[PDB]
């Protein structure tokens, strides 16, 4: 129940302010600021503000905070979803989120804000459906909105018909300094890119462990995906009912499922770091890698970010393989490999200088991130089996996928 | 060629359950 | 060498604090590479680099001693850099101005009076309860002299060091005796200020 | 790459190097650097600071920084350990009190792992008085030889006059450069 | 005596700072925070004068950057205003014309003028002219 | 801009 | 400037008209004040061309307040524009009529809203839904008078499941200004009809068709089952407020369901996963999802008792998100996982965050008070965090083994040798409490506990109330325990802290132990060196009363705040 849709500078000044229930002043977007100001240098900032009797519930985007104001117990979670929904549209709509577009778009930007969300309650959120009554370059509403399927364009015609997946795998690691891994989740992510004819739905099979369990075949290698997020084009029931994933897919790329499931299989990658950081004098870096992952794949672009001392200078690399480079900007050592063969072992063995003079606050120890991303590689195990691909006038679809897999939340606690 | 993995073509179904 | 104007052209272009951070980093970070190769040359252009980071409100403490080596060094620009730099960036609880002693204590003999001036200056700023224990000596010297533009600065370092030390006063009684005929403005503003501190 | 100008300039001599000079107060120190750079025995008061220069010998830059033995300059020492290459030790042989002060200064400004590549360089001052040790006494209650990993050589100089100053800068030029 | 002169622009950066006391950094960057937010939250008739933890702050700031100061409780006020006014001459003089950009770039000129003209809190030379020309013979001597 | 102002006018 | 814009705008070509409001709409955008041309723009409204449209009633609606009485050229148009066959044109009208907040106004905007609610465009349904609500958000019984609930009520009756929607929202938001007179609840019939839309709705529309359940109280398993079989669907939608609607229509309906059928084990077990997915949204969401979780833990805290991995903080994570998770932590220590908490815990305490480290402290100490298993463990970390030298580690850790030692001091004799000499220069008021109540009350294990009174007794009048008072009090149980080495000490501390001390309830402490002292010295033993009581630990669980209506309230304002609904608004 937001009260005013506004958007926010990194100066202050409010680049558009779209109210939708008129119960707050517009004037209370100046004290917004201030109180930002205040609870970020007292550690109390929170994307929730509050001044008085009005909330001010916002995220931070690249350039501008999207600051929705509010009086009532407002759902912050339904303010959330639709700055999320808005950035979206944004997004898809400008192909960079700066402040050289507010100032610029403000002909289609005021039709967007009007018609998403009417005193409060947003109503329409769909891209490729907003996409056909408001443009920046007015005919009736399309049926999509008022039919059922509002994620579908009826009528879209294309010469051949392509379905582009793509099996994007997450490998999260949280490896303590003491050599265990305590948060090692995989999240995977089916993100398709359908290009169609009329308003197919798919019918998707995959070598689910329930769906295995059910059919009898619970012997086989089966992905336990601890949870599954489907798209609002995958039926609810239907998935519920006997694991039947049937879903008329949208025009474009997007997100159909996203699987979350935790691993207990050894790191792809293990990490072997050393450090001797002799008193004010020097350090040392005795960095081994070793690949855990299969000899048939091949991580691209592996970039495993060592972080070095803020204060170090002078430094010298003595590596194995792979390009090593410091940049003073992160403040970390960049090990970056191209291409690293599975089973392969990189030694690296560091070396900077240090001030004689010692540091006058302490500055913390980042864990070290690797940016693995092995493709055609799917550590879940989890195959897709089928695309059920039906459409009432009858055509031979081509459906194609890819696996690819990297690195999610792979860090490495220091010592 | 395609960075990532080559795309591989999908099935339409469990044709080993009927 | 990055030139002062360059950098500050580069500052003006950041707009984000967190991009600025970064670029200032991209700067210090060939500073210190600089400074650990004991660069002689373009000393000044990385003093002044690290001294504008500093007022921006980034940590200087690794560019302690380059300002130490940059005080007792030969040339004009880079002593005035060095003086600049312990102004700034040095204190009394630094623990770092003790080396500075030695260095003021040759430069306040040198032949030149802007390099004794600047040491003069130094030593009023950033006077710390030891220093003046043992430069107190060669104040009073300076204060006894004839140079107009050195009696304002020895009055004004004794007036510091009595400040600092109040029980050194007694070393001052018999020097400023019979100084009330200065025909200039400022060596008698100073010999005021002297006795009203007294 | 071509390096055709390193030659070049190697054709005259390239290499300049550096020193330092550390030690007890009233060590002669500052005297012997004078008489290095000058060739007179200056009067100095205490350093309560130091001294940094350098010497044009043998078409090496002997530069040289002087450290006082200060008590509250002693724990300084650390702040020219930085691109270091040399290091010389004056011992004070008239302070039988003192020595083993300054032994003990040594020893602790000898366990540090980022001087390992500065040899050792004794040099014995105030060779003056009677009570002066030989050139091997000072250095078996020093316990020179068990310096590990260490190139060491003592050398009498005498602030006065100002003899075994040339072969110090000879041993330390064969130390340094290892050609002909 | 000056506690301290802090030249600071009207978004709040800071183009100079000169502290005669000797105060932790931490210590001086909330001090600095804290003045600039006493200082950008007056209005345009509060006298100039601010009496900031028995310091009587005064700032009168000649341009979109301000000025400020601090002096003890035993000394004249409009005196800082004197002085402050016969620094910004002296600065104008020096350079000519002097305006925001020149004070950015000329820091290094800014910050020695103000050694040469005001030295541990107190005052070096009580003549404008005078300092110029000291200013002048310091820097053609390379 | 604001900036490129004088000080005082002189 | 303004006259050549009202010039322009008061020309007949339109080429110069669409420029003029283009103009005057980023005026306003610029931060202009521009209503004195509102007259002015009225007469250039009434245009065939849409993009022009738009921008004159944005500019009316964002003119309407301060200038009502020049609003009053407005009502024809928005008359006649209720009418035209383009159904973005009438949507449009319906939302700029609601949106201006005149009284003069909405007297004679009834007509369109009744001409319109009953419209066969779905758009045009939709758009009425929310100007019905509007209107009696500004009018309450002008909405009554114009018979507007029995409109609304048969929205829900009908087909175009987002009308349907949209009508539930604007029904919702009647009733909650409501005073409960003449609810618009239904039937069973009506929450499955609804039902049978909510898997036909759109993304937003389903947290409409959830929010309604949230106020209905089903009265049988059987119905409430029926109703979490339906419910169970929206786990797995990628909305994340669907998701956490969902779960709070759950756990609202486990109210009456029965925990020995087997429905309330699938309902336990088919939610963790959702929960478990919420912790991987977008930062900002991560606070939300926190408090949902720490909101639920306290009413089934049996649900995610084997989720403790996920609750790891990362480093990359705000603050705020940072903060809740060693609360959530907290609620969920246990036996099971102490060791991996006390392991999260220590790495927590090698940040930089001042706020984070005390947080941390914080939490550890309360882990170590929930569960005495792990007590030796927590103070063996406690000691291990002390011995590391840090001043804001050492003030929490003070504060923390004062803690510890006031609930289980049965075998805390071995840690009062360490604690001796533990660098007491600290200056923390609440740590230097701590460490005299601590050397007072374990005085027993310390051979030199007068000693260390001494160096405290210098400033004892100038340091603080609670200060002086704990050293008075660690003064008086050293003489009462050993009189022999502190027999002057208690006599120092009677003449300083009532001849010399000024605190009222300092002085008749002081002159409370020196009557004490001099009437019987036998009987302090018993009176002042007594046994204590167990020590009741302030419980961290909120009423069941508040609970009971904080778990209608998800998702809202009042979940994040754990305060009520009527604590917070104004
Ligand atoms: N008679 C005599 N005295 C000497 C001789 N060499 C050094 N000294 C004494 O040693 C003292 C040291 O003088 P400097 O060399 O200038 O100072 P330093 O050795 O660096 O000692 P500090 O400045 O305190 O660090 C002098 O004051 C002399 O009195 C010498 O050859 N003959
Ligand atoms: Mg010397």
């Amino acid at each position: 129940s937001a009260s005013a849709v506004y958007v926010l500078d990194l100066k202050g000044k409010v680049l558009i302010c779209r109210n939708y229930r008129g119960d707050v002043d517009m004037s209370e977007v100046e004290h917004f600021m201030p109180i930002l100001m205040e609870k970020e240098e007292e550690g109390m900032l929170s994307p929730i503000l509050a001044h008085g009797g009005v909330r001010f519930m916002w995220i931070k985007h690249n350039n501008l905070y999207l600051v929705a104001t509010s009086k009532k117990n407002a759902c912050v979670s339904l303010v959330f979803s639709f700055l999320y929904k808005v950035v979206q549209v944004f997004s898809e709509y400008f192909k960079e989120l700066e402040e050289e577009s507010i100032r610029d778009n403000f002909v289609i930007i005021y039709e967007l804000l009007d018609e998403l969300m009417d005193f409060g309650y947003p109503q329409t959120t769909d891209s490729k459906i907003l996409q056909e009554y408001i443009t920046q370059e007015a005919p009736r509403p399309p049926a999509t909105v008022t039919n059922a399927v509002s994620w579908r364009s009826e009528g879209i015609k294309y010469r051949k018909n392509e379905v582009f997946l793509d099996v994007i795998e997450a490998v999260n690691l949280l490896v303590s300094a003491n050599g265990n891994v305590l948060r090692s989740e995989i999240v995977g992510s089916i993100k398709m890119r359908v290009f169609l004819s009329g308003m197919p739905e798919l019918r998707l099979g995959l070598n689910d462990k329930v769906l295995f369990d059910n059919t009898g075949r619970g012997k086989s290698k089966s992905v336990e995906l601890e949870d599954v997020k489907f798209h609002q084009c995958v039926r609810l029931s239907r998935f519920e009912n006997d694991r039947t994933i049937s879903f008329i897919p949208p025009d474009g790329e997007f997100e159909l499922m996203s699987y979350r499931l935790n691993t207990h299989v050894k790191p792809l990658i293990w990490i072997e770091s050393v450090i001797e950081k002799h008193s004010h004098s020097r350090i040392e870096y005795m960095v081994k890698a070793k690949s855990q992952f299969k000899r048939r794949s091949t991580a691209n672009n592996v970039e495993i970010h060592i972080p070095v001392p803020n204060d170090a200078d002078s430094p010298k690399f003595k590596t194995t393989v792979g390009s090593v480079k410091w940049v003073p900007e992160n403040s970390e050592i960049v090990w970056s490999v191209k291409s690293f063969p599975g089973g392969k072992e990189y030694l690296m063995r560091a070396h900077f200088g240090l001030p004689s003079v010692e540091a006058e606050d302490k500055e913390g120890k980042p864990p070290i991130s690797v940016k693995f991303e092995i493709p055609y590689f799917t550590t879940s195990g989890i195959q897709v089996r089928y695309l059920k691909i039906i459409e009432k006038s009858g055509y031979q679809a081509l459906p194609w996928v890819r696996y690819i897999t990297q690195n999610g939340d792979y860090q490495l606690r220091t010592q | 060629d395609r960075k990532g993995g080559s795309y591989s073509q999908a099935a339409g179904s469990d044709s080993a359950q009927s | 060498p990055i030139r002062l104007r360059e950098l500050i052209r580069t500052i003006r272009t950041a707009r984000t604090q967190a991009e600025e951070r970064e670029m200032i980093q991209k700067e210090c970070a060939a500073i210190r590479s600089s400074f650990r190769e004991e660069d002689n040359t373009y000393r000044c252009r990385n003093v002044a680099k690290l001294l504008y980071m500093h007022m921006l409100g980034y940590p200087a403490h690794f560019g302690q001693l380059e300002c130490l080596k940059l005080i007792a060094s030969q040339k004009f620009t880079d002593k005035r850099i060095g003086y600049l730099g312990a102004m700034l960036l040095l204190d009394e609880r630094q623990d770092v101005h003790l080396l500075m002693t030695n260095c003021i204590k040759n430069d306040l003999n040198h032949s030149t009076q802007f390099v004794q001036g600047l040491a003069l200056c130094t030593l009023g700023c950033m006077g710390s309860s030891e220093m003046c224990r043992d430069l107190a000596g060669e104040v009073e010297k300076l204060l006894k002299t004839s140079n107009s533009y050195l009696r304002k600065k020895a009055a004004l370092c004794a007036v510091h060091v009595i400040r600092k030390v109040p029980e050194l006063m007694e070393m001052f009684l018999p020097a400023t005796k019979n100084l009330l005929n200065e025909k200039n403005h400022g060596v008698l503003h100073t010999s005021v200020v002297l006795l009203t501190e007294m | 790459g071509n390096i055709f100008a390193n030659l070049f300039k190697g054709l005259f001599g390239k290499k300049e190097m550096r020193i330092l000079m550390v030690g007890l107060d009233a060590a002669g120190k500052t005297t012997i650097l004078y008489k290095l750079k000058l060739g007179e025995i200056v009067t100095t008061i205490p350093t309560i600071g130091f001294n940094v220069e350098t010497v044009e010998y043998k078409n090496i830059s002997f530069t040289v920084w002087d450290v006082g033995g200060q008590d509250k300059i002693r724990p300084l020492w650390r702040h020219y350990f930085q691109n270091t290459q040399g290091l010389i030790f004056v011992v004070d042989s008239n302070d039988r009190e003192r020595v083993n002060e300054a032994r003990e200064e040594l020893m602790r400004m000898l366990a540090e792992d980022e001087l390992r590549d500065a040899v050792l360089l004794v040099f014995a001052n105030k060779q003056d008085l009677p009570n002066a040790m030989n050139a091997a006494e000072i250095t078996d209650k020093l316990g020179l030889h068990s310096l590990r990993h260490r190139n060491w050589y003592i050398q009498a100089t005498c602030a006065t006059s100002g003899d075994g100053l040339y072969e110090g800068l000879d041993w330390l030029s064969n130390q340094l450069r290892n050609q002909k | 005596m000056i506690h301290f002169i802090l030249l600071f622009s009207r978004q709040g950066k800071l183009r100079l700072q000169k502290w005669y006391i000797t105060l932790p950094d931490k210590e001086r960057k909330k001090i600095t925070r804290e003045i600039v937010q006493i200082i950008l939250s007056r209005g345009h008739r509060t006298s100039s004068f601010v009496d900031w933890k028995e310091l009587k702050l005064v700032y009168k700031r000649y341009a979109s950057l301000y000025f400020c100061c601090a002096i003890e409780n035993q000394d004249n006020e409009l005196l800082t205003l004197e002085i402050v006014h016969r620094y910004v001459e002296l600065l104008d003089k020096y350079f000519g014309n002097v305006c925001e950009l020149d004070i950015i770039f000329n820091f290094e000129k800014a910050y020695f003028i103000l050694d040469e003209f005001i030295i541990g809190g107190e005052i070096q030379e009580t003549s404008k002219k005078i300092a110029v020309k000291a200013i002048e013979d310091s820097d053609m001597l390379q | 801009k604001g900036e490129n102002t004088s000080l005082l006018h002189p | 400037e303004i006259f050549e814009l009202k010039a322009e705008l008061n020309s007949d070509k339109k080429e110069k008209k669409k420029e003029a409001v283009k103009k005057v709409i980023a005026s306003m955008t610029v931060g202009k004040d521009v209503s004195a041309l509102f007259p002015d723009v009225v007469n250039c409204m009434q245009t065939d061309n849409l993009e022009l449209k738009k921008l004159v009633y944005l500019y009316l609606m964002n003119y309407a307040k301060s200038q009502p009485d020049m609003a009053i050229m407005a009502v024809n148009t928005f008359v006649k524009d209720c009418e035209d066959p383009n159904p973005l044109i009438r949507a449009l009208a319906v939302r700029t009529m609601g949106c201006i907040r005149v009284d003069k106004i909405t007297e004679y905007l009834c007509e369109p809203l009744r001409k319109c609610l009953k419209d066969e465009d779905p758009y045009v349904r939709k758009t009425a839904a929310v100007c019905v609500a509007k209107l009696h958000d500004i009018n309450a019984q002008l909405v009554e008078d114009q018979g507007f609930l029995d409109t609304l009520k048969d929205l829900i009756s009908d087909s175009n499941p987002m009308v349907v929607a949209n009508a539930v929202a604007a029904l919702s938001e009647i009733a909650e200004s409501h005073p409960s007179s003449n609810l618009l609840d239904l039937n069973p019939q009506s929450i499955n009809k609804l039902l049978t839309a909510l898997n036909e709705c759109t993304e937003w529309g389903q947290i409409f068709i959830l929010d309604c359940l949230a106020n209905y109280m089903p009265k049988d398993d059987r119905e409430a089952q029926s109703i979490c079989e339906r419910v169970t669907p929206r786990l797995s939608h990628a909305n994340s407020a669907v998701v956490l609607s969902a779960v709070k229509v759950l756990m609202k309906f486990m109210e009456m369901l029965s925990k020995d059928l087997d429905y309330y084990g699938t309902l336990l077990k088919k939610l963790a996963p959702p929960l478990v997915t919420l912790l991987s949204a977008e930062p900002e969401l991560q606070y939300v999802a926190l408090r949902n979780i720490n909101l639920i833990v306290q009413k089934r805290p049996e649900i995610l008792k084997h989720e403790m991995k996920v609750f790891f903080v990362k480093y990359n994570d705000p603050i705020y998100v940072k903060l809740e998770k060693l609360d959530i932590m907290i609620r969920l220590a246990s036996q099971a996982n102490i060791a991996q908490v006390l392991a999260e815990l220590r790495e927590y305490a090698t940040e930089v965050d001042v706020d984070f480290v005390r947080k941390a402290v914080r939490a550890i100490g309360r882990c170590a008070i929930k569960v005495e298993q792990s007590a030796e463990r927590c103070v063996s970390t406690l000691l291990d965090l002390i011995q590391t030298k840090v001043n804001y580690v050492v003030q929490e850790a003070i504060v923390v083994i004062k803690d510890i030692f006031r609930k289980y001091p049965n075998k805390y004799e071995s840690v009062i040798a360490t604690l001796c000499e533990n660098l007491d220069s600290l200056d923390e008021p609440e740590a230097r409490a701590a460490m005299i109540w601590i050397v007072g009350e374990y005085a027993e294990r310390i051979d030199n506990a007068d000693e260390l009174l001494e160096s405290f007794l210098e400033g004892f009048h100038d340091k603080s109330t609670q200060v002086q008072l704990q050293l008075l009090t660690a003064i008086v149980k050293l003489f009462l325990k050993k009189p022999t080495e502190t027999q002057e000490l208690v006599q120092q501390v009677l003449s300083l802290a009532t001849q010399d001390s000024d605190n009222p309830d300092l002085r008749d402490r002081g002159y409370i132990y020196w009557r004490l002292l001099s009437t019987d010295p036998v009987a302090a033993k018993e009176v002042v060196l007594a046994e204590k009581p167990l020590i009741s630990e302030e419980t961290d669980l909120i009423e069941p009363t508040l609970l009971d209506e904080l778990i209608c309230y998800i998702g809202t304002l009042a979940s994040v705040y754990h305060k009520p609904p009527s604590a917070f608004v104004e």
